[PDB]
């Protein structure tokens, strides 16, 4: 995640494995339940798009709804392209690329990106977009299933 | 010639600021040349004269040709919708390269721009497809114009443009 470092500037940390582990057993625990949502989100503070991919990706079993979370998510990435046209090039020097929706899901963009464009000034925030897109699958299968 | 030259009398606020001529590479791109050079003499009844350069980052470039809407969010080719990357045999090697701006691969129209550095990190990205010949000066001149964000401090026009050779 990226968290805010109390001397100033926001910095990088790996992946914690507790807050993993914590998200795991409330996946375990309660099976799809509304209670679910609110956890996702208490947990996955400054997360970048390659950790919320690792929290949901770690989920054991449930493949069904996991394919199904993926299919709001690379809808919701596809929306969000056709409304944002991507801006003119070219790129002028130290800029990095402006991210699509993809990019924002984490499909075809790397940490080193996703760490740039959250970094930035002012930060580009494909986490909290990301996670937004999360939310609303995770709401669809909690409806499924509960 | 092969090759062909085109030229652009640029203005400020309706002043003449001067000509800036360049050559076209109609031998290693001639699809690009040819899209450009058509624009440049208004020959399918629409083009650059009367654009305005709307982007120009001191340093970077100066950007110009959306002559359908003024601000980046327009433009089109003679082709009849956005065409795509030709080759990337040529370079970004320095001040006067012209190269073809996109917003992602295969969508080139009429925006275009001219270096005034050297733009490694832009090779493979946008078509290398002229470079100036005479008043590399105006061009800076331009720069003169720009800003940060590319936002440009007064009205630069291409007030007048064709082929000469």
């Amino acid at each position: 995640p990226i968290v805010q470092n109390l001397q100033g500037q926001m910095v990088h940390q790996a992946i914690s494995p507790r807050t993993l582990n914590a998200w795991v057993k409330v996946v375990e625990e309660k099976a799809f339940s509304p209670e679910v949502i609110p956890m996702f989100s208490a947990l996955s503070e400054g997360a970048t798009p390659q950790d919320l991919n690792t929290m949901l990706n770690t989920v054991g079993g449930h493949q069904a709804a996991m394919q199904m979370l993926k299919e709001t998510i690379n809808e919701e990435a596809a929306e969000w392209d056709r409304t944002h046209p991507p801006a003119m090039g070219p790129l002028p020097p130290g800029q990095i690329r402006e991210p699509r929706g993809s990019d924002i899901a984490g499909t075809t963009s790397t940490l080193q990106e996703q760490i740039g464009w959250m970094t930035h000034n002012p930060p580009i925030p494909v986490g909290e977009i990301y996670k937004r897109w999360i939310i609303l699958g995770l709401n669809k299968i909690v409806r499924m299933y509960s | 010639m092969v090759n062909p030259t085109v030229f652009f009398d640029i203005a400020v606020d309706g002043e003449p600021l001067g000509r800036v001529s360049f050559e076209l590479f109609a031998d290693k791109v001639p699809k690009t040349a040819e899209n450009f050079r058509a624009l440049s003499t208004g020959e399918k009844g629409f083009g650059y004269k009367g654009s305005c350069f709307h982007r120009i980052i001191p340093g970077f470039m100066c950007q110009g040709g959306d002559f359908t809407r003024h601000n980046g969010t327009g433009g089109k080719s003679i082709y009849g919708e956005k065409f795509e990357d030709e080759n990337f045999i040529l370079k970004h090697t320095g001040p006067g390269i012209l190269s073809m701006a996109n917003a992602g691969p295969n969508t080139n129209g009429s925006q275009f721009f001219i270096c005034t550095a050297k733009t490694e990190w832009l090779d493979g990205k946008h078509v290398v497809f002229g470079k100036v010949k005479e008043g590399m000066n105006i061009v800076e001149a331009m720069e003169r114009f720009g800003s940060r964000n590319g936002k440009t401090s007064k009205k630069i026009t291409i007030a007048d443009c064709g082929q000469l050779e």
